[PDB]
């Protein structure tokens, strides 16, 4: 928090805590299923899947293997997009709208084109 | 292949932690009903 | 054409009957070919259904609501429907003797429930 | 990922596969006995309740909100049993959120409390263990906290449309003021001096609750057999993948231990 | 019949008449019949998510 | 037929004269208990006059301590069982050459009875202690090792001493020799280095688990893991009639044993197999030093 | 990340001060009870009215003990923070305000009731007079 | 049974059979729950938890880590307390009355003090 | 098909497909019965039971254990008997007529002598 600030330190701790809870409970998700969870464990599993695909951006050198354009997100745009998805502002969007995209601007444009 | 006598609690993973939490939650609820009934029968 | 459907199994189910006499609340009325729409309450009596000739099956109904439709349909919905040969004479005397001694002996709904059980047991024992 | 960690994970996965396979075989035997109770309840809904279809009994305007009754179970491990019942009751409550909810199970009351906790007015536990009978449906209808003072009374349950899947259906229940105001209600010889309007309305609530509990128990038992078979099949694929990793780790442990004794003896 | 003299409705009157006729019939033919007249269900009226005294029977 | 005295050993995996029955198991699970009960049950035939029915025991204690060898010899003398039983004392406090040659020295003394017209029974206790003594002398003699810190002749050292205990024909004398090697496993793993070599060379192995010993099975003998290669050819005709029907009922009750927790959902065929399978397993459980 | 169920000390309570051992005498037992009750919330159980006080006090005690880098505390500031979390005084506060409550409680005890902070560092213990003064100052400081 | 007697041999075999049977029943409760247990399986789970905590007594040398005083039980008091709990004489007591206690006398005094 | 010919490759692929479908459907026949199937599933299940016992012929050295004579079927007789049973020419025969037999001539003599 002394090099990246107080805003960037809270977003990094919140994103890592959601991914660690879904990975430890994978033995009940792959055996019993996703219906064996409670009300609090169900919302954390859906947000962890969308946060893992949003961090994977398509590079400019891998345009021939993926087919999409290269996305270069800045440091200020990446911290604002991760904090809004963890607060409940992007819970109605699908999980495929954030895969292979940029920041918060590319996630809203991909969800509107897939629903048309 | 065999020898699975108590292999759930001996692992200590997701199934091991859920078995200890389920037994501790059931014993805590039954102890409250047994302590309240014993105090009323002594007076 | 009857529809004697109980809450455990189906007796008539399909329309393949002729005459049926069931004890109702007013009197012992019997349905013919196409009875009029007289949906009345059924009392604890014997519900015999004559099958063409003398192949009638006496079914001791526990009471229900004998509903009759206007399109040649008789729906006799009862809680329990057993035959007359499925009851014993020695075991029926134990329930009738216990209900008479328990009547007018306490309060609440104990004395009121014993009077209804003594009247239903006396009618089934006289039709043997 | 050593030898002791692979043996504890393989032994624990084998015990979960035997419990899942035994639960699926026990669910097949209980489904046969439950089929007779579900088939007997369907005959009562078409014979004893046939007077409402010939008289055209329907509701009209709302009178002091309404009343909802969610029939479910109290145990889990049944797949999407509690998720399908809560999603059907939440969609119909959008146009009338001032109505009361009567949960008949621990699984339906837990999901409804996270969305509409103020709408829950009745909670009944202990009904999903054994099979439903006429004594359980008659006791919940008489103590529903004024059930006859509502215009519309719905019974949310799960209807088993097949022998593998199910769907959440709903059945309405008329009150005493709606049974006597039907179109062809005067065609039957009913006594107006005795209790005929209030008696036919109160008997329909216990009859519909017995049919919804019998259909919901057969749908929950059928859904539990599919979840137990999927858990047993998923455990077999995980045991096969863990056996390939344990076989490679056992051969690598013998080669690493033999290389340490050969290096020290040659120096 | 006697539904106006007692405070029970038509739903409770049908269960009391069917249970008494089953126990007064054949004692040896009571296989798979005593479970329909005995239940261990409970009822508890909630208010606001608190509830009052839970009843039995 | 070799009368062991146990009800679960004489009906399931029945051992005969001339075969090699392994006694696998973990720590304190019925390893030396099966070998001691079989040697003490031969008092009904050795005290008579029939020389072909008697069987001289040959307990070869290798790797045990000094207190374990004195306690086993005192119990056999009180029940009149030490007069016709050879005791090969080989503690772990001696050299490595004395413990490794204990299996070869005990087999040569017991072979004199089989070559004359009598029967013998060797009990190499244990097979795991004999393999550690042979690898200690080979590592100090400047030799290359192999798997699990053993020499190249690891499989040939145990197969050569176990193949000599066989049943001769009528032209050689008519004698036989039994080999009861106890394989001390680690933690129930029967597919180890020294465990797999002794099970493949012997004609049968008796497994002993530590989970069945704490439940009530005395001794813990798994019917689904222990088997005999001789079958019903080396058994009595009176006991073979009752062992044929009990083998099919014990195998079907083991696979359907998971339904015992839900007794309220049993059918007609499920209730008959659970009641008959529980009474057959409890009747074969005998106490210590109480052979039938 | 210090695991209370794995890390232990062989010296026991003899290598600690008498002031921290009196206010936090049940700190080792509260960590084992709060770990078993935290896993029950992810199973669907919402009952247990008697276990609501222990489940709420275990979450606030773990966040208050987590300090930042290069921010060590003395024995006088750690004895007042452990007494308000073990006696139930921090159960009525929020989970997000656990960081701001530690700085506000240490600043008010250095300018108003400075005699209680100097007695816990010089003497190193708390008698009958020190226990009554610390409990009354912690209850009145919770209402701003 | 020839060294400790016939009475001490039955108590050691009964305590080992109840503890070994609880390990197999605990694996089914983590996947199915407590609804699969009947009347006999429910009483065996409660008796196995109280028997494991009754054998753990506070040592005299470990007084600095436990806090309580050291208790020493004799050989005759330990065999009489284990046989009475396996028959059904201490089924109404809680599991906390036997934890960190001595014999049968310390288990009855801890149950009355915890209920007040 | 390039070592055994096109005729032997078609008979081996048809017998392996019917045996693999009947083994995987054994878990559903024990929980749903044998009459709760379609028209195509009922005809394939009846032919799979007789095809599994037709390939198990009695050897010449095993005549003292089973009592039947030794049958030595050739390569041309085994391919002609398996192709006629899969086409519907032996659908009216019993399931026990193909057990302990070898060849197409042995199935016709055992079926006519079992009833009369
Ligand atoms: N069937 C049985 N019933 C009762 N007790 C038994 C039985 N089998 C063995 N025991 C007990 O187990 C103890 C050890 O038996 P045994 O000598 O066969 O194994 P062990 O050689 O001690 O095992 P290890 O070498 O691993 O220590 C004996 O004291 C005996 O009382
Ligand atoms: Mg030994």
């Amino acid at each position: 928090v002394s090099v990246v600030g107080q805003e960037h330190y809270d977003v990094a701790t919140g994103v890592q805590q959601t991914l660690q809870a879904y990975k430890s409970l994978q033995d009940i998700i792959a055996i019993l299923g996703m219906d064996e969870l409670s009300e609090q464990d169900k919302l954390t599993v859906e947000r962890a899947r969308k946060i893992q695909r949003f961090l994977s951006q398509p590079f400019a050198v891998a345009e021939v293997f993926t087919g999409i354009e290269g996305k270069l997100v800045r440091l200020k745009d990446t911290i604002a997009s991760f904090k809004a998805v963890l607060e409940g502002k992007y819970d109605h969007l699908p999980e495929n709208a954030f895969y292979m995209v940029g920041g918060i601007e590319d996630v809203v444009a991909k969800a509107e084109k897939i629903a048309a | 292949v065999r020898s699975s006598a108590g292999a759930v609690r001996d692992a200590g993973g997701a199934f091991g932690k859920r078995e200890q939490a389920e037994e501790e939650r059931y014993f805590r609820a039954r102890a409250k009903e047994q302590l309240a009934a014993l105090k009323k029968h002594h007076e | 054409k009857v529809s004697l459907v109980a809450p455990h199994q189906a007796i008539f189910t399909n329309k393949e009957v002729s005459q049926v006499n069931l004890p109702a609340s007013s009197g012992e009325m019997g349905v013919l070919a196409n009875h009029v729409p007289t949906v009345e309450e059924l009392a604890p009596g014997v519900v015999e259904v004559i099958e063409s000739s003398g192949t009638a099956s006496k079914y001791f109904v526990s009471g229900g609501f004998a509903s009759i439709l206007p399109g040649s349909k008789l729906s006799i919905s009862t809680v329990e429907a057993h035959p007359l040969d499925a009851f014993s004479s020695e075991n029926i005397k134990s329930l009738l003797a216990e209900a008479q001694k328990n009547a007018s002996s306490a309060d609440e709904t104990v004395a009121a429930e014993a009077a209804i059980e003594i009247e239903v047991l006396e009618a089934l024992q006289a039709a043997v | 990922a050593t030898l002791r960690e692979i043996e504890t994970r393989l032994k624990s996965i084998k015990n979960i596969e035997k419990i899942t396979n035994t639960m699926k075989v026990v669910a097949s035997t209980r489904m046969g006995r439950a089929q007779r109770a579900m088939a007997s309840s369907r005959a009562f809904r078409e014979g004893d309740s046939d007077f409402f279809a010939t008289a055209e009994t329907s509701t009209p305007e709302t009178a002091e909100k309404t009343l909802i009754i969610a029939v479910s179970s109290d145990k889990g491990l049944c797949g999407s049993i509690h998720s399908q019942i809560a999603k059907a009751t939440r969609a119909k409550l959008q146009e009338t959120p001032n109505a009361d909810v009567v949960t008949i199970g621990d699984k339906i009351k837990a999901q409804m409390l996270r969305t509409h906790s103020s709408n829950v007015v009745l909670s009944f536990n202990g009904v999903g263990k054994e099979a439903p009978t006429f004594w359980e449906a008659s006791l919940i209808a008489d103590e529903i906290r004024k059930l006859g003072d509502y215009d519309k009374i719905e019974v949310m349950y799960n209807k088993f449309v097949s022998g593998v899947a199910f769907e959440p259906s709903v059945f309405p229940s008329f009150s005493p003021i709606s049974i006597e105001e039907s179109p062809k209600l005067s065609e039957f010889e009913l006594e107006e001096d005795q209790a005929i309007p209030t008696s036919l309305s109160q008997i329909s609530l216990t009859n519909a609750i017995l049919n919804a509990m019998a259909e919901g128990y057969a749908s929950e038992i059928s859904a539990r057999r599919n979840a137990m078979d999927n858990a047993s099949k998923n455990a077999g694929e995980m045991i096969n993948k863990y056996s390939i990793l344990y076989n490679r780790t056992r051969q690598a442990v013998i080669t690493n231990e033999l290389v340490d004794i050969i290096t020290g003896a040659s120096s | 019949s006697s539904w106006q003299k007692a405070g029970i409705s038509f739903n409770k009157y049908l269960a009391i008449a069917a249970r008494t006729v089953q126990r007064s019939l054949k004692n040896d033919l009571k296989v798979a019949a005593e479970k329909r007249y005995i239940s261990d269900a409970k009822v508890q009226k909630l208010e606001k998510v608190s509830t009052t005294d839970l009843a039995s029977n | 037929p070799m009368q062991t005295g146990l009800k679960a050993v004489d009906a399931l995996v029945p051992i005969g004269r001339g075969q090699r029955e392994l006694i696998i198991g973990d720590r304190q699970t019925g390893k030396t208990a099966v070998a001691l009960d079989t040697i003490l049950n031969q008092k009904r035939w050795n005290d008579g006059n029939d020389e072909s029915k008697k069987l001289y025991c040959v307990y070869v204690a290798v790797g045990q301590k000094r207190s374990t060898v004195a306690q086993l010899v005192q119990t056999l003398e009180q029940n009149d069982a030490m007069k016709y039983s050879i005791v090969v004392a080989a503690t772990a406090s001696e050299a490595a050459p004395l413990q490794y040659l204990a299996p070869f020295t005990a087999c040569a003394i017991a072979e004199w009875f089989r070559d004359n017209g009598k029967h013998a029974l060797i009990v190499y206790d244990d097979l795991s202690k004999q393999a550690v003594a042979y690898r200690q002398l080979s590592l100090l003699l400047r030799r290359p090792p192999g798997r699990e810190a053993y020499p190249g002749d690891v499989f040939y050292l145990h197969s050569r001493l176990l193949e000599r205990a066989a049943k001769m024909s009528d032209a050689n004398g008519g004698g036989s020799l039994t080999a009861l090697p106890v394989i001390e496993t680690q933690g129930g793993d029967v597919s180890a280095y020294i465990p797999t070599n002794v099970i493949s060379i012997t004609d049968g192995q008796i497994f002993l688990e530590a989970e069945l010993f704490y439940k009530g099975i005395r001794p813990a003998i798994n019917v689904g893991l222990s088997v005999s290669r001789v079958g019903s050819a080396a058994q009595v005709k009176a006991m073979k009639q009752v062992a044929g029907s009990l083998k099919l009922f014990l195998a079907q009750y083991r696979e359907v044993a998971a339904f015992a927790q839900f007794g309220s959902d049993l059918d007609a065929s499920t209730k008959q197999t659970l009641s008959r399978g529980e009474r057959l397993t409890q009747l074969l459980k005998q106490k210590q030093y109480s052979p039938q | 990340a210090i695991n209370v169920g794995l890390s232990v000390s062989r010296v026991g309570s003899a290598a600690q001060v008498k002031a921290m051992k009196q206010v936090a005498g049940s700190l080792k037992l509260f960590l084992a009870q709060y770990r078993e009750v935290a896993a029950f919330a992810q199973f669907g159980s919402d009952l247990d009215a008697s276990t609501k006080q222990t489940l709420s006090r275990g979450e606030r005690l773990t966040q208050l003990l987590k300090q930042k880098q290069y921010s060590p505390q003395a024995s006088e500031e750690q004895v007042p923070v452990i007494y308000a979390g073990v006696n139930g005084f921090l159960d009525n506060i929020p989970i997000e305000r656990i960081p701001e409550f530690e700085e506000q409680f240490i600043a008010y005890l250095k300018a108003n009731e400075g005699d209680i902070l100097e007695a816990i560092r010089t003497k190193g213990e708390l008698s009958s007079e020190l226990l009554d003064k610390l409990k009354s100052a912690t209850e009145t400081f919770v209402a701003t």
